[PDB]
RNA sequence: CAGCUUUACAGAUCAAUGGCGGAGGGAGGUCAACAUCAAGAACUGUGGGCGCCUAUAGAACUUAUAACGAACAUGGUUCUUGCCUUUUACCAGAACCAUCCGGGUGUUGUCUCCAUAGAAACAGGUAAAGCUGUAUUUUUU
């Protein structure tokens, strides 16, 4: 029920860790309760893009950094 | 027997209460308690000579300071 | 001008069931009844002014507060050449 | 704002080539287009194909996968 | 209500470290914290496994991830606890 | 309704150990005596660092339209007034002060009326009192 207030973060770039050592690029177009992040996909780690709008999974989640101030 | 059904017992004693080990602190005669429904009816006996003024205000200009 | 003591009155004559408040913020200023510039203007100096004599009254006694005034009688008027037009001919 | 329920329906109408990462799990990844959507995120995927990783179009069909070890979905 | 994340939140605001699963800690002021411990820093350190420290502005975390975090000797005074 | 913890039971082994022990009344009284109640909003002790600063325990009573009293007198001194004219006695204000009628607590002691036990738990059971309990993404499936 606690939503996690990532509205300071909606609509910016994000550096999210995720299992495996695995980063995520990205413009954050949406979230739920799972923190599940919508996001519009960017470089995935030298580096490349797949895809052009992600949805990652909050289990999967290690950490989402802030890339934009 | 009705209205004034607790007191009319013992509102006419020397001591009011010698005893009624609850409601006095005993026969010294410090200090009293009573119950609602007699304090009531204490009240009501009381309407010639009870206060009969709850608004604090009504002594405007008319206090111990004023005067 | 009229409010002073108007809390106290009210209270009294109400029998204490009146609080009233008196506050200014709305800065709504109002003309005083009544024409500055005039010459008998009122009656009273102990009684409170008639409506029309008002303004005057408040001028010239304000004039004397501030220490304009020259002495008791005095009058509010133009410092201007021309006789002021003949008193706007 | 979008939501992952709200987004996925988009994946669901429109069933546009979809590439799958996998939970706890770097060796493989997946290539198809969403079907399903269950109240869990399992979702059903045919046109589904099995892609090892860019350290090839290995065989797969059509498949309802497990969705609580899903890591990407881009359709 | 629990009574350890009952702590944590009342920690906001001081540098505070933090240690995931993955072994690669953290510290900086906390800002933000829920039931599932869905924490956000300022000012953040963030030491890599191997010890590699990058200094960066920002970070948010996942409270599955989390192993323990180091509060400071204020908290040890008022008010949770009694 | 289940778990734990507490009490009244029956008998227990009664070790284990605790703890209520080198266990010892209550209610009152027109009953005392003692302390003490107008003060930087205000009290006292304890340690420590040099009469004081610094941490620590405590603090009944009486109060913030300020007062032990939801109450109300009196006496003195001066200063002012009044009636007057000579003083008492006085008028009613002031500033000072005192007296008195009472009050509060706290502690002792007495006086009275009631009393009057030197041991109960543990293993549980019985009954009653205090808390908790009734997998599909972040705790535990
Ligand atoms: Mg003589």
């Amino acid at each position: 029920v606690s939503t996690p207030e990532l509205k300071k973060y909606m609509d910016k770039k994000i550096l999210l860790n995720i299992n495996g050592s695995r980063k995520v690029a990205g413009i954050l177009r949406g979230y739920d309760i799972f923190l599940n992040v919508v996001l519009d996909d960017a470089m995935e780690i030298n580096n490349h893009q797949l895809g052009l709008q992600t949805v990652i999974r909050g289990n999967s989640i290690i950490s989402l950094e802030a890339l934009d101030a | 027997s009705q209205d004034d059904e607790y007191v009319k017992d013992w509102l006419y004693d020397s001591r009011p209460l010698e005893e009624d080990s609850k409601k006095v602190n005993g026969t010294s005669y410090k200090k009293w308690s009573f119950d609602l429904p007699e304090m009531s009816n204490l009240y009501r006996l009381s309407t010639p000579l009870r206060d009969e003024v709850t608004d604090k205000n009504y002594y405007y200009l008319f206090d111990k300071k004023s005067f | 001008i009229e409010s002073a003591g108007f809390e106290t009155d009210l209270r009294l004559s109400t029998n204490g069931l009146g609080m009233c408040q008196l506050y200014f913020w709305h800065k709504i200023w109002r003309k005083v009844p009544g024409d500055v510039l005039d010459k008998d203007a009122f009656i009273p100096k102990l009684k409170p002014a008639p409506i029309n004599s008002l303004s005057r009254d408040f001028v010239m006694k304000t004039r004397r507060r501030k220490g304009i005034s020259t002495g008791g009688f005095m009058s509010n008027d133009g410092p201007t050449l021309e006789k002021y037009i003949s008193a706007e001919l | 704002m979008v939501p992952p329920i709200n987004c996925i329906f988009n994946f669901l109408q429109q069933q546009t080539p979809v590439t799958i990462w996998l939970f706890e799990q770097i060796g493989i990844r997946i290539k198809g287009k969403i079907v399903g959507f269950d109240e869990f995120m399992n979702v059903v995927i045919d046109e589904a194909v099995e892609i090892p990783v860019n350290s090839k179009g290995t065989p797969l069909g059509k498949i309802l996968l497990k969705g609580d070890n899903i890591t990407l979905i881009t359709s | 209500n629990g009574i350890p994340v009952k702590l944590l939140n009342e920690a906001q605001g001081h540098i505070v470290s933090l240690e995931l699963t993955t072994g690669a800690t953290y510290r900086g002021k906390l800002v933000e914290s829920e039931d599932s411990m869905n924490v956000q820093l300022r000012d953040v350190i963030a030491t890599e496994p191997q010890g590699a420290v990058t200094h960066m502005d920002q970070i948010f975390v996942r409270g599955s991830q989390i192993k323990f975090i180091v509060v400071p000797d204020l908290l040890k005074n008022a008010p949770l606890f009694k």
